[PDB]
């Protein structure tokens, strides 16, 4: 059965969607640095806004890693 | 050889540039306020280089229209 | 890199040992101000002091909670705990907000700072309001200005300043509130 | 250099900026302003106002274990050394205008 | 058994459209950090603007999600 | 599956546009009521390209 | 399927254009119609690539 | 279908170019008549690469 | 024989999310240099926030590695 | 023998992850120049941050070679 | 001969990782130009960091060339 | 003769790294224009660095041109 073989190929190729998500979290956490460099007195609030962005940009990683499990284990 | 903004590469200082901008704001003012705008614009002074400590000629400025836009 | 720790604190003790005893120490311009950047405060919520100056008058010194500054990179607004910035202003409109009110002043350039304690202090040259400026002479001046392109780079800079000032003044007076 | 006939009509910022750029033709690292500060009609306690050259002394004197001018976000067209060059000219012109106007009423 | 094999290979390549969406969320939230770093007094309205952009561009991610759900079982 | 990849590019365009709105509203917040109206214009105008990718993924399935 | 991938760059370019329209409109809000008059010019001039990538799909499927 | 994915790059390039024209007109509205005169030249010199891709996609299907 | 070879050819191209992860970490650690070059006296706090951004963006890379060890060994 | 044959194109599609990490180090070592052009006296600590950002995203390239060398001969 | 054909197509899919160093080097050498246009009086230190960044991001192009010469001739 | 066709298919896939080098040279020769518009008095040195940057990224263009002919004719 090459159905499972294509399941393995699709579960491989499904996990390239984390490329742009990693680039996005990287440029957001980099923008953290020069943003807090602009005003250090709003440092913890900017880290809080970064975590509020992180916990909603990791939703795409959740959407991708449940789809790769819907491919592998369903 | 001067590297910076557009007035600096042309040799113009910031004071003469911003005074040119202020003069050309005064040049488009309403005549009830443009006549008194020339009162706060009129320049009457003079200077003198001193090559030894008393020796030297002078240079006069009697401009009533504003700051010299031409080259200095 | 701080080999001469200067200030109004040190000048007296270096000056008293060279000047004669009947001379008191000459004063300093910092003794005629109470608001600095290092002294924190000056926010207490939303309304923060704007110090809108010009060489011959003071058009504002009261607290306004929103002021937008026509900076050279673009019109940008200043809030209470704004980023500390030194901003060069292109000739544009300064508007002062403390509520529902907006006072519209067209300035002719000059820098505008935001200090880390939360006071902004606009430093312009000629602050003409948008009531006493006519829309007639500005096109009559730029139409002569948009033609002469001489060989003087000094007059090139003067013409460029004239062109940007007249164009921004037209675009700022035709689109009034 | 000697400037005379300064309070003929009145004092203008064009005149003070002209004297400032005449002091800028010469290139020092500092400036000292000697004038009588008009406190009251009976007292004239003089002041020394000081203007520093931009890259020569000004950011050097802002240096304590690093720098204190880096808290300000430079927002001009060109970089910081060419906005401090204009800021020191504007500062010398403003304090010279205020100097010769305080001394005139004094 | 290629009829259900190609659904898996196509789904693995279909879910890669989440990458640019995650990159967009990351640049939008990095700009949110810079925006709350310039003037933090609007950083409730700016984070509301970030959620306003976030839901409208997660709409296209759930469009890709219904595409990859649609070719997998229908 | 290889047809729906253009959604990544339109999503990156949506994110940089909705990030430049946050930048422009941090410049001056008083005109954000016009910036959001221009951003929904840009959003609906690039959703033209997004649905022109989203119908070609439908046209090759059932037509 | 492989032909319509090119709408990714069209969607990202339109997102960059309409984010730049916001950051330009917030840089001088009195010119907030002439800048949109330039944005729609660039949009109508970049839809040539969009009709290219929408008719090359119909060049291979049905022609 | 594989040769025409190169239209994404010229689309995303022209998006950034007209974004740069928007922000350049937001710098100063005076010189916009030379900004457009340079921009359409750059647009033509990028559509050179776009039509170079289209030349090979027409060469690979019909020759 | 196509199935355990399909595991190899799928889990090969399953790791190119690390391209975007490396691009995000590069732009984050470059914005770290720009932010520490703006105000140099904040160079210890912002580098700690950059370490936090690194350790929360490596969650994406180890999420991809969890699938590439899940394909090759499960 | 497609079992040992598809690992070649699997590793070839695997080393695509060696693009975005080079792009991230390119923007990082370009931001190091643009940050060291502002204040040249902090450039020692900025290069010390640049090498720390290098070795923390060089681990991405070594992880890509680790999964490549895991899939070529294991 | 799927081995000796998959090796060639894996080499072809393996040399696409020189795109990311080809863009990272371009933006780094452009940032060197912009940083020398900021202040020309440190145009010796900036090229000294630029060739260092060229080397350390070229290292990833040599990762790609080494995996090419491994999956081509081994 | 599947290797003689696979060399052509891979040699097509080998040259898509030229796009990244084209984008890098575009963003380098664009910021060269930005630098020659920053201060026009140094328009003769920044091109002198632009030619060495052009050589060092056309290096990677010819790196890809190496392997596309190593798989075609070797």
């Amino acid at each position: 059965s090459v159905l499972a073989a294509s399941k393995m190929v699709g579960a491989g190729c499904a996990t390239i969607a984390l490329a742009g998500v990693g680039a996005g979290l990287g440029v957001m956490f980099g923008s953290l640095i020069n943003g807090a460099a602009r005003n250090p007195n709003i440092a913890k609030q900017l880290v809080g806004y970064a975590l509020l962005g992180f916990a909603l940009t990791e939703s795409i990683a959740l959407f991708s890693l449940l789809v790769v499990f819907l491919i592998l284990f369903a | 050889a001067p590297s910076g903004p557009f007035y600096r590469v042309a040799g113009m200082s910031y004071l003469r540039y911003s005074n040119i901008c202020a003069d050309l704001l005064r040049n488009v003012l309403k005549e009830p306020f443009k006549a008194k705008a020339q009162a706060r614009q009129a320049i009457h002074f003079r200077q003198a280089p001193y090559v030894d400590g008393k020796a030297g000629a002078s240079k006069v400025y009697e401009l009533e229209n504003g700051i010299p836009k031409t080259a200095n | 890199e701080a080999a001469a720790p200067a200030g109004p604190k040190e000048f007296t003790e270096v000056w008293n040992k060279k000047a004669p005893s009947t001379l008191i120490v000459p004063e300093f311009p910092s003794n005629y101000t109470a608001v600095k950047a290092v002294g924190e405060g000056q926010v207490h919520g939303d309304a923060f002091p704007v110090n809108f100056y010009t060489p011959h008058s003071i058009l504002s010194q009261a607290q306004k909670d929103t002021v937008v500054l026509p900076g050279v990179d673009g019109y940008f607004g200043v809030k209470a705990s704004h980023v500390p910035t030194i901003a060069q202003l292109k000739p544009g409109v300064v508007e002062l907000h403390s509520g529902a009110e907006s006072e519209k002043f067209f300035v002719s350039g000059g820098f505008a700072f935001v200090h880390p304690n939360g006071v902004t202090d606009i430093c312009v040259l000629e602050a003409a309001t948008l009531d006493q400026v006519d829309p007639a002479a500005v096109k009559s001046a730029l139409a002569a200005a948009s033609a002469a392109q001489p060989t003087d780079e000094f007059e090139q800079a003067a013409n460029r300043a004239a062109i940007e000032l007249y164009s921004a003044l037209e675009s700022a007076v035709e689109a009034k509130a | 250099l000697a400037i005379a006939d300064t309070y003929k009509v009145r004092v203008t910022f064009g005149q003070a900026s002209l004297i400032v750029e005449e002091l800028i033709k010469h290139n020092p690292q500092s400036y000292q302003i000697l004038f009588n500060k008009f406190r009251s009609a009976i007292s004239f306690k003089p002041t020394v106002a000081t203007i520093l050259s931009p890259d020569l002394l000004e950011k050097q004197l802002e240096d304590v274990t690093g720098n204190s001018l880096d808290a300000y976000d430079i927002e001009a067209s060109h970089e910081r050394s060419d906005v401090l060059r204009d800021l020191t000219e504007f500062h010398l012109g403003v304090t010279l205008y205020n100097a010769m106007l305080e001394n005139n009423c004094s």
